[PDB]
RNA sequence: GAAACUGCGAAUGGCUCAUUAAAUCAGUUAUCGUUUAUUUGAUAGUUCCUUUACUACAUGGUAUAACUGUGGUAAUUCUAGA
RNA sequence: AUUCAUAAUAACUUUUCGAAUCGCAUGGCCUUGUGCUGGCGAUGGUUCAUUCAAAUUUCUGCCCUAUCAACUUUCGAUGGUAGGAUAGUGGCCUACCAUGGUUUCAACGGGUAACGGGGAAUAAGGGUUCGAUUCCGGAGAGGGAGCCUGAGAAACGGCUACC
RNA sequence: UUAGUGACGCGCAUGAAUGGAUUAACGAGAUUCCCACUGUCCCUAUCUACUAUCUAGCGAAACCACAGCCAAGGGAACGGGC
RNA sequence: UUGUGGCAGUCAAGCGUUCAUAGCGACAUUGCUUUUUGAUUCUUCGAUGUCGGCUCUUCCUAUCAUACCGAAGCAGAAUUCG
RNA sequence: UGAUGAAUGUUACCGCAAUAGUAAUUGAACUUAGUACGAGAGGAACAGUUCAUUCGGAUAAUUGGUUUUUGCGGCUGUCUGAUCAGGCAUUGCCGCGAAGCUACCAUCCGCUGGAUUAUGGCUGAACGCCUCUAAGUCAGAAUCCAUGCUAGAACGCGGUGAUU
RNA sequence: AUGUACAACGGGGUAUUGUAAGCAGUAGAGUAGCCUUGUUGUUACGAUCUGCUGAGAUUAAGCCUUUGUUGUCUGAUUUGU
């Protein structure tokens, strides 16, 4: 079995107990009591009726259901590798990116390259 | 029932054949991000802590966030939103869904898990599925290793193997 | 080099003549009363904002798809979950 | 012919544009540095003009009917002021105000086997009739209403609803 | 639909100031139908005050051969009596 | 009292393809009933409240249906007779 | 029709059960079965199941109705200096409204054994056969009587307790 | 006829209704008056709104229950195998 909730005071309905209307475009109310039956009838807001749930919840009032949302103070916590890169090697040349001679002497390698390449380019050119 | 749960770090899932039917009437009435007890469904995933992160419906309707309701409903939906493509740019549309709450109308409810309790599940921890790709972006990659501003990512890159006959290559 | 993201286009064509009797339409004017993608011709020394450390410019951050797989409906160019 | 083009003072902006894009080719200075500079392109990009358009707009012109002579204005009909909206003028809409405006030189209403025109048959001339129909402009996507995307649609071989 | 209305007319026995045929309006007039409405009804239920009811007190009347159980019989042919 | 009204029998010329009787049964005839309508005038004219409907019970059966059965010109269904 | 009640030695309790009354009724659907049967056309039935019609007897959890709970709130007019709170309005009016009553407008329940008719029969003579019949005898119905149900003879009875 | 006694009140619960009066408000269509003319300016009046307030009220009279309180508990008549 299953337990509902009345359109109007939106009130758990246990079987049986309660009446239930079927409107012309579909629309299945159902309703705990003739109270809020007839209420419907009079075409009223429980959003301005007082004792009524919308009106509750519409008023702040009974507010005990949201606290918060909760927050993680780390980081992923994952350098790891990319599937190709062997992370062991990956650290041990990120530990070598410091004293950084080795790409300065590459970079004066190529440099020194550029150098001799105006140089043979315009050679060429004569 | 069926849940269709997840181990995110592991990337592992699998689906469960769920009976113990009050055992699954503790996640009726629940809603979306949402955590209840592995131990309370089930002694197998006892310690166990998920999250009711969604599920179909009979009819292949899912949850969809935000309704806060149970009962299914046509929704005018746009872009940028789950439960629907849209086959064009500016096509609204109105498709039916089932909302936030969770009931016996359910058929597989798709889980995730944020804690792993004492024991070990057979598909999900002592099992992982790798990171199917590596990151193509040069950044991405250096602070994903921490190397540098200028470590070379051309050299630290992913080479993965594959052999189109016994020619082998990294492509 | 499929698929997919993206950008374009899908507002043209084609069909019919139901509507409509100062209305469309035809010639004839104006926009000194307006939009205009696209093409075509020209066109952004001045962007550090307690502007001194507040900030990489041999250059910065974010997914997300496709895909991997779990999959759910009898059915949908149905779709969620990781 | 302008309060035009355009320029400057003073501020406004939740902040607009001012290339983090891509293919080829690789060229030159040496201060011998991956230093500095360099080409042919594609893409996009603020403004102005242009072009294909688009929307409004001036004068003239439409078939039969008086067994239709008064019509329009409640709640826009005519004008004006202010404002809103529009991409833009303007009753397009509102607030307020004057009460006007069309009419036998046939208003208004009805009917149309009426979309209109360029044109077709037919003839000495005059003309009568037809013209949905290959070209031009309009309207529509089963009837209606609405709207997103977009430069451009009130789109329908696109969405929403009702019938 | 033996009703109501409109027509027909060898009208047992229509009919012209023994007034005929219409006739707007009017009618606590007779009649039919439709809208609404309804406990008239399907099908009854419930409530209220005053009664009835019981008490205190007051206190009639109609009617009366004698009185007051049925069946059949016969009998002035339908008896409370035999 | 029961002509007449109603109901049921006897007989069986004939109908029923052929065959009087499965079913009907003319001409003739014997009975029953008192729910008609007459006939009569016994009671009732110093009053038996006078049609129908409504309501409500009870009774008869010459049984419409229902229960069980028999017959058929009853293949089955449907029907008819008892 | 219901309701009391003197008298039985008193009073109280438990019972019996004469007699009288009596009630349950009909249909549909699925299945049997598109079977039987029928050349074909068409087209059954018993058992079984679920439902309903009519009638009855209770009950008020649910729903509906009713509302002098004059319980809560509101509304009009008027009076109480105004407010607060109240009176009057033949129960002033409206909305809600419990309890109680109540509804085929709601719900629940509504028994099984014997003897029998009609009819069909068993053996069986008269009538040396034959025959349901004459003696005997079987099954058989919404019938009849019992089971059951209602009242309990107020002049029908019993058992038991305490009896100044 | 002195008790797991009874009764009237009180309490609690359950139900009904719909958020009491009183106070406050930098709420309030606004209209008048104040001046040190605000930036809540202040003052008089002003339906109504909001908070205290699912508050308050009623609740067996034929609802339930009470560790509570206060009381009551020998008047008449008749009866014999």
């Amino acid at each position: 079995m299953k337990v509902e909730i009345d359109s109007f005071s939106g009130a758990k309905i246990y079987p049986g107990r309660g009446t239930l209307f079927v409107r012309g475009d579909s629309k299945i109310f159902r309703f705990q009591n003739s109270k809020s039956a007839s209420l419907f009838k009079q075409r009223k807001n429980p959003r301005r009726i007082a004792w009524t749930v919308l009106f509750r919840k519409h008023h702040k009032k009974g507010i005990t259901e949201e606290v918060a949302k909760k927050r993680s103070r780390k980081t992923v916590k994952a350098q790891r590798p990319i599937t190709g890169a062997s992370l062991d090697l990956i650290k041990e040349r990120r530990s070598l990116k410091p004293e950084v001679r080795k790409a300065n002497r590459e970079e004066k390698l190529k440099a020194n390259k550029e150098k001799k390449k105006a140089e043979k380019a315009a050679r060429k050119a004569e | 029932m069926k849940l269709n749960i997840s181990y995110p770090v592991n990337g592992s899932q699998k689906t469960f054949e769920i009976d113990d039917e009050h055992r699954i009437r503790v996640f009726f009435d629940k809603r979306i991000g949402q955590e209840v007890d592995g131990e309370a469904v089930g002694d197998e995933f006892k310690g166990y802590v998920f999250k009711i992160s969604g599920g179909n419906d009979k009819q292949g309707f899912p949850m969809k966030q935000g309704v806060l309701l149970p009962t299914r409903i046509k929704l005018l939906l746009t872009k940028n939103v789950s439960c629907y493509r849209p086959r064009r740019d500016g096509e609204r549309k109105r498709k039916s869904v089932r909302g936030a709450i969770v009931g016996p109308d359910l058929a597989v409810l798709a889980l995730v898990i944020v804690k792993k309790g004492e024991q070990e599940l057979e598909g999900l921890t002592d099992t992982t599925v790798p990171k199917r790709l590596g990151p193509k972006r040069a950044n991405n990659i250096r602070k994903f290793f921490g190397l540098s501003k200028e470590d070379d990512v051309r050299d630290f890159v992913i080479r993965r193997e594959v052999t189109k006959g016994e020619k082998t290559y990294t492509k």
